């Protein structure tokens, strides 16, 4: 669960590979379940360079790319718990109150 | 080239990577809807054509 | 029962096929009963795109096409109970009080 | 007074409902008076889409559908005074001099 | 990539952001109009059907 | 008054959020008045990056995006008076004489 | 003569303005003559970006948009003679022999 | 034989030209035979973009546009045998069993 | 400038030269397809216009 | 065969020249054959600085730039056999098992 | 004529000053002529350190920086005739035969 | 006022410390005022080794590093008045007339 999709539900390869040293984590409504009759209406997805102090994230029904920029973690991947990523659930999050920010 | 040149690029790649991608969800659901209402307004002409042949609307299925 | 007619009572093919991804449900006075001596004086018929937030419906003795537009269901077909379709019975419904609407 | 008839004098329902967003106004010799012994020999009737720049009208003893097409009103219904509709009276108007036109 | 590459993109994004979006106002008001004239030409058949039942046009309202 | 709409009159969310550092100002015929019976036939809207020397604007009945490009203001938002924005009123402006320009 | 129409014969504004840097030339049967009783049955129209190596054109009774793509002219507008535009006359040109092409 | 009609039997030009890079093949009951006394009651017609992985087709007595979408052919036109087009004969095909599909 | 400065540039040029360029092949074949299906749905209106003139679909070629 | 293209099939110059001391080798489906009717759907391309210990390569349907970094060869060009380049054939190689790598 | 531009045709300052002891010479299609309606499609530009044995040059439609490296001149600037610079004319020079070189 | 910045307005440490024996003086539009809402668009900055006969300086909108090289002062720092430094104000100085020089 929780990793970049290798294939879309129509059986076609997802035609995108990540950069040399970037961790990615991806979450959707119905997990890994390629049951040929489901519809994931949403996604929540995040990336960090293993060596970067920023984790970047977006969801289905949002404009912008939202970051956190905690100088603390610098050698982690988004699989680690202490990164404050957007896990399974909270997948739409059309709004953000006080946690992450990209606006002014 | 120069370290300062490689500091503007990363300062622009960051800009051009967030340009407020809009929610293209409502603008597609409207098309799916207007296929079904078109399809119904067409289906009605087949029903009310078939009545004026047989004095009855068709049997179901 | 309850699906688009494939043939009219005079034995001729119904000459209409639905769109690529639209669910249809159709109801009449005497069901599927092609007894070669009955007369369905009425019909009630409804459609929804599987992926649409609108179900559209009409009946024999009404002008207009009446919708509901509930944002809740988005991956259902009109076979599902939680769509508030016009089932068997209530087939004329020349008037509508407070449930569905297309007027101003 | 002045609205689309819901019932004809023989007690039968008028079997016609207007489009989703169209205003209609209708006038006849003896108003709303369903006295079961009168004869309206005439009518004058007009329509406009609430959002349209055209009001369309016809009367009993005329061919054609006569419009005005004033770009000014665009969010009015034919109930409004500043639409230049054919009110009560002038109900036949078999001829038109210089106000509205559909001919060449 | 290179600063010159990030100078053509901004030179094309500026182009593809102004492509003379037309005024889709007249092309929609015509549809609203032709709904009302259709509706009237239909309404006339109901009036002149009802007359040939009752020897009178309907009472208003 | 004068800011990007958060919701359209049918009660649905405006489904668009601005870029990381861009000021936006938006004007319409009937202001903020969500009275559920009005019709804004027009808008006038403008944007500037807080750090940019350009303010860009468009109105309802115009093609093109019209700029000014005054090198003077570089750290302002379109809320400031000394930006020469298209305020409330002059909301259609189907034509431009000698102030702003995008043509040749 | 020979430029984009600013107004149609019914007196309404032509509701279309060209892109930031594109030259346009337009030709019809009866020129600029807004005599309120003529009928232009045809048009021939062409465009080029001032900085582009392509001039694009279409006429009334043709599908497709026909180009030439001469690398020579790159800083001309379609007003210039050495662009091989579709001038006044040859306004229908339902067929093309060996000069311009968009087909395979 | 087998190509888009250039003229209808009443001697009038077929008034339609295909897109820049699309192959078309068209079949009817009585071929190319413009004998001024025949009646083609039917047609079967198909299109593919030379560079597309889809061939699209329709016939006289069918609703929908039916595709195949074989990723194999990508640089063919519908003149080629290995495209599984609807050739001469099978021109009505009011029904489809297991070969091509546009329904759900 | 300094050898260490010329060691960060080469350490960034290497980064900005591999940013996962996506496969822009499926996103273009969809356009070519939707030209042909549009073209067919248009071609059908010409056929079924020409029938209602002549009582026949056109001869081929 | 096997070298950087000097011209594309539309007859236009390939508008790119390599760096001062870099070897390049390029392979495609149909070789050098500029037959004005073929379609190379793919390429495989590799580079090395004559003095570098790295050969870099990419193909049509892959993200990333894949290297090998064998310290052994330091004065070779990619024309040499003992460089383990991506020759003619294996031109897509959307996946890599255990030979070259750019991922983590 | 023939020197580094101090201003571009849009009236903005050229925002670049040369190094402490480097001569520069620059040539374009239409010379110094800031006529506010011309388009220089090309340039040819060269530099030498006053004390260096190398003159370096580039043109609009070329990759690489091309040198000569004549040990003879060591105290000249590119204004001098005996430097074999790229003067006015020969401004594109997309190719080089046997005079200057940066390739292998 | 007037000394090397210890912190940038985003609260991050300025990550640069001067050499063992060099005086530095730095000036900007809005002084020391870290008000979390200002924008210094410019700087003027100068350095001298305490024991050197040269003071070196640069500003925001200039290439080159400009010196004076007065043999007189040899044991001063740039805090001293008799060094002819670029104080507060004159912070851009995109041009220099006759005071300091680095060009030929």
């Amino acid at each position: 669960a929780g990793k970049i999709p290798t294939t879309t539900m129509g059986g076609k390869d997802f035609t995108f590979k990540p950069s040399t040293n970037v961790s990615v984590s991806y979450f959707t409504t119905n997990g890994a379940t390629s049951t040929a009759g489901t519809v994931n209406t949403d996604y929540a997805v995040n990336t960090k360079n293993s060596s970067g102090n920023r984790v970047f994230t977006s969801t289905n029904n949002t404009s912008n790319i939202w970051y956190i920029e905690n100088d603390a973690w610098k050698g982690k991947a988004v699989s680690d718990s202490d990164v404050t990523a957007l896990g399974t659930g909270d997948v739409g999050k059309s709004d953000f109150s006080g946690t992450e920010w990209k606006s002014q | 080239f120069t370290l300062i040149e490689l500091l503007i690029v990363v300062a622009i790649i960051g800009i051009l990577a967030a340009i407020a991608i809009p929610q293209f969800s409502a603008y597609r659901v409207k098309a799916y809807n207007s296929a079904a209402s078109s399809d119904l307004r067409n289906l009605k002409t087949a029903l009310e054509s078939a009545f004026a042949d047989d004095q009855t609307y068709p049997p179901e299925s």
